């Protein structure tokens, strides 16, 4: 009985760990995309303010 | 067929087919051999990572630029960089495409001759042409006159042009550029405790310089303000944590451009070599050069430089002339856009150095009529 | 042997579940900030275009 | 033919043919001569029982390990152990099988040279290769980077590796390991009345340590709890009855790993030598080493160590980096599994030290290119 319980717990542990690792990898990719979005936002903001100042002059 | 507009540069190699708006592949020009021993077997470890691959494995490499100041000091590495650029970043064999390299003014002849010899013997291109890096930046602005200050990463040069007639006696080439600013920033960061020494950490200091530094409109007032308040201290997160806070190092790093005495150079800043370059020109084209001052190159992207330079020149110049500084938003790739435009012209199609011509006169053909 | 295996399996399942929930929260917040940043980027690009045209005029 | 992946270790010899999942024969490495007189005639009493046979007759033997701290102090006994391992536990003559020994980092040269000389002269193997015990444990995890803390029974060493390039200047070898924990447990058990002195009773104390001790998540809270309640006191039955009750000796024995001042050692715990080993590495590979910290070796099997170590490193490390501790369930045999994988590789098949090479350069061949 104990052997059966241990094997079932082992299988559940392995599958849940695999799914967690894959979702973690995708989360890392999402963070990379967020960083790129941050950079794009900052660059565009600088563009806009510079152009507005030049237009005023 | 289409022409390959390569642009060696010094710090970023920019390449792409002629007739587009932006270079297809832009990647640092560094070749870094591994320096540690390596214990994993069969990992597939190469002997030299070039281009953008060595900016990701830079933790265990010793990056070394193959171009010091415009000139090329390590021909094998430069050949490796070109081979990578042709085969992996563009994936077009050079046997079927003309090439248009770019070269700084006043460079040694042997550099240019070796460049053409390599392009004709190793890569075996159909025809290649070498152009001065400032005329292209003038093409991209859509002008035909103007004095262009192309402050790259290797060397800053200032070529005045009028009505399409370049003035060879008024070119003022100065060797202060982005790399010296990186070294000076890395040297003044030590005043707070942060020590960057490794050739890999020079890249981190370069990133700090790009993201934080700016050119002050008035230097003394900024030095006084940063020494009293704390509204300037901007923080930045290293590649491992331990954020750092940059104080008045922000506008002191790029100030070296206008006072080259900071890094011990004798010459005058980029604000006064432009005025000197103008004053060497004839007395009747000085108004047009004053009104059409063009900025280009990467290092002229500092926030607030197009105002400091205009203020300085207006201080130097006579009070009646109008001083205008053209600073297009696409400054970094201005030279390459101009190169694409020049390569796309029909009138230019017969200026290439055809291979049979090189076979008849040797590599010294480049100094001849086909310039 | 079975007792020790069961204890280790229980501990592993606990830690994997905690890491999985952390990953789900990180993915959610990353997606939210990503969408907000993309919208801000769109706004900035539109403003830049408009002001550039007015500047040419 | 197949290769023999032996792994001397210190405390348990693990061996087996290359290409399997687990070692074929695992048995303590002890050689014990009888110490009493012996009156029965013709009983067939041998002069030295080695391996697992001397763990059953240990009542009348004087067991003595032939490997003290990684290094080998008694070469005759080690030769006897190897002979037993080859002939009785595997039953394969060494004349027809390559061997792959393992050795701790920073060990004396003479030990390695004598090992290869024995393997080539006495057992007369076709070819043998010596590998560092941490690279194998990194193989078994299927990684290619990461900093591995291989806390064996003899010596604890901490080898950081990046992209397959080992960093020889960042290896931190510390001589606290399972044996010192056994001695310290045997020394603190005397505070309740239980005295173990004989070299045979050291095995009983080792069994107590394996079955009962655990690493506390927070030391002071556990010390306070064990001093008020009695929910921790776990009992254990000696090999003859007279059960004993271990109180707060449970988590005080393995706490020595994180505070080596308990046994009088000066150095810092295994929680801080890992951080120091990381900080000696370059600034650009610290994130990867933080995220891929690997545990191996027997002594890292204490229940609750993978959380205490992570908490400690997270306290030391910068707040932004993610700290992850890889603790595979097959920790004990991780080094041997990695050894099997390495011996099964095709790329590795030409790195063996062939016998003709040894005949030409002597035993000092091991320090040469064939490392
Ligand atoms: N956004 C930026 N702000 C400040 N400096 C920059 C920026 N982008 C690039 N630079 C500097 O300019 C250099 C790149 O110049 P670049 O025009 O590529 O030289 P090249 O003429 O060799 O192509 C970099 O080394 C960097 O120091
Ligand atoms: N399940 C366990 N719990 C706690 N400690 C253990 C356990 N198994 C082994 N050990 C300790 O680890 C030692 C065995 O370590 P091992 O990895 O065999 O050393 P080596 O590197 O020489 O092979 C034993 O002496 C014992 O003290
Ligand atoms: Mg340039
Ligand atoms: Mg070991």
């Amino acid at each position: 009985e104990a052997e059966k319980a241990a094997d079932e717990s082992e299988r559940g542990m392995k599958v849940i760990e695999s799914r967690a690792q894959k979702d973690e990898e995708k989360m890392e990719i999402q963070e990379i995309q967020l960083k790129e979005a941050k950079h794009i936002a900052e660059d565009a903001d600088r563009k806009y303010e510079e152009v507005a100042r030049k237009l005023v002059i | 067929t289409t022409a390959l507009v390569c642009d060696n540069g010094s710090g970023l190699v920019k390449a792409g087919f002629a007739g587009d708006d932006a270079p297809r592949a832009v990647f640092p020009s560094i070749v870094g051999r591994p320096r540690h021993q390596g214990v994993m077997v069969g990992m597939g470890q190469k002997d030299s990572y070039v281009g953008d691959e060595a900016q990701s494995k830079r933790g265990i490499l010793t990056l070394k630029y193959p171009i010091e100041h415009g000139i090329i000091t390590n021909w094998d590495d430069m050949e490796k960089i070109w081979h990578h650029t042709f085969y992996n970043e563009l994936r077009v064999a050079p046997e079927e495409h003309p090439t248009l390299l770019t070269e700084a003014p006043l460079n040694p002849k042997a550099n240019r001759e070796k460049m053409t010899q390599i392009m004709f013997e190793t890569f075996n291109v159909p025809a290649m042409y070498v152009a001065i890096q400032a005329v292209l930046s003038l093409y991209a602005s859509g002008r035909t006159t103007g004095i262009v200050l192309d402050s790259g990463d290797g060397v800053t040069h200032n070529v005045p042009i009028y009505e399409g007639y370049a003035l060879p006696h008024a070119i003022m080439r100065l060797d202060l550029a982005g790399r010296d600013l990186t070294d000076y920033l890395m040297k003044i960061l030590t005043e707070r405790g942060y020590s960057f020494v490794t050739t890999a950490e020079r890249e981190i200091v370069r990133d700090i310089k790009e993201k934080l530094c700016y050119v002050a409109l008035d230097f003394e007032n900024e030095m006084a303000t940063a020494a009293s308040s704390s509204s300037l201290e901007k923080s930045y997160e290293l590649p491992d944590g331990q954020v750092i806070t940059i104080g008045n190092e922000r506008f002191r790093c790029p100030e070296t451009l206008f006072q080259p005495s900071f890094i011990g150079m004798e010459s005058a800043g980029i604000h006064e070599t432009t005025y000197n370059s103008i004053m060497k020109c004839d007395i009747d084209i000085r108004k047009d050069l004053y009104a059409n001052n063009v900025l280009s190159g990467g290092t002229t992207m500092y926030p607030g430089i197009a105002d400091r330079m205009q203020k300085e020149i207006t201080a130097l110049a006579p009070s009646t002339m109008k001083i205008k500084i053209i600073a297009p938003p696409e400054r970094k790739y201005s030279v390459w856009i101009g190169g694409s435009i020049l390569a796309s012209l029909s009138t230019f199609q017969q200026m290439w150095i055809s291979k049979q011509e090189y076979d008849e006169a040797g590599p010294s053909i480049v100094h001849r009529k086909c310039f």
